[PDB]
């Protein structure tokens, strides 16, 4: 039933309104990614609003997990239809924005593409469910805190205790304790990525008029609020498995 | 109100 619900609630695919006649420089193809992060930032939100047990949590604290869990939610999105739509051959950003070894290299953004490539490999190796999926992205939205907790840290904690419990009941589906170890492992590893994009995002972020790289509202709003709270610490990224 | 607040309560 709340996995039902995850399904049905799913936001629908949007465009990233890329212009391909423009040069394929770094400034216009990271702005272009950078609105359709805007964009797709919307949906997050009215996602998060029908989410089954969102609404219980505080207006402060659903603001803090969405602001501190965007990159992963934007990156882990950008795996799956990378999986649906190519096999994970591509990064596909987009039904017009689909980035091959080319666009990679012309982002400036070459070795971060890779390591957002490879949890779209690993999402083929393990032959990822939609019904896993959109558990996942879930426990993703709850996966970063600030270091002195919520504004009603035991609410949230139900909230996540539940998720989880769906995805363990999920991978009966396909010995299942093995599955949700893999599973576990791998939500872990977007703590690591994320740094890395987020560092790149910041660099960006506070060098945007040299580098040309425009930001829509959305992004400027979310980054001015989480740049300085991850970069002084305030961050806890939350961890199945503890390295 | 902040875009995330005026998107969360509307
Ligand atoms: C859209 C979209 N689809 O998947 C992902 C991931 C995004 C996305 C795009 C832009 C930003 C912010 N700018 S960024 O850090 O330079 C950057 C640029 C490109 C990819 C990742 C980070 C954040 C997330």
């Amino acid at each position: 039933s709340p996995v039902m619900v995850l399904e049905n609630i799913e936001p629908e695919i949007v465009y990233a309104g890329y212009d391909s006649s423009k040069p394929d420089t770094a400034e216009n193809l990271l702005s272009t990614l950078n609105r359709l992060a805007g964009k797709q930032m919307i949906q997050v939100v009215k996602w998060a609003k029908v989410l089954p047990g969102f609404k219980n949590l505080p207006l402060e604290d659903q603001i803090t997990l969405i602001q501190y869990s965007w990159m992963s939610l934007l990156s882990f999105a950008l795996s799956w239809r990378s999986y649906k739509h190519t096999n994970s051959q591509f990064l596909y950003f987009a039904p017009d924005l689909v980035f091959n070894e080319e666009k990679m290299h012309q982002s400036a953004m070459y070795e971060l593409c890779q390591g957002m490539h490879q949890i779209s490999l690993q999402f083929v190796r393990l032959q990822l469910t939609f019904e896993e999926y959109t558990i996942m992205k879930v426990l993703l939205l709850l996966s970063t805190i600030p270091k002195d907790g919520l504004k009603s840290q035991a609410a949230f904690e139900e909230m996540r205790t539940n998720y989880i419990k769906e995805l363990r009941k999920m991978v009966t589906k396909s010995q299942s304790w093995q599955r949700f170890y893999q599973l576990t492992k791998l939500l872990d590893s977007m703590h690591d990525l994320v740094s890395d994009l987020l560092e790149f995002c910041f660099y960006t972020f506070r060098e945007s008029h040299a580098l040309k790289v425009e930001f829509p509202a959305m992004l400027v709003e979310i980054i001015s609020d989480q740049l300085p709270k991850v970069e002084s610490g305030n961050a806890k990224p939350l961890y199945f498995h503890r390295k | 109100k902040s875009l995330l607040q005026q998107l969360l309560t509307e």
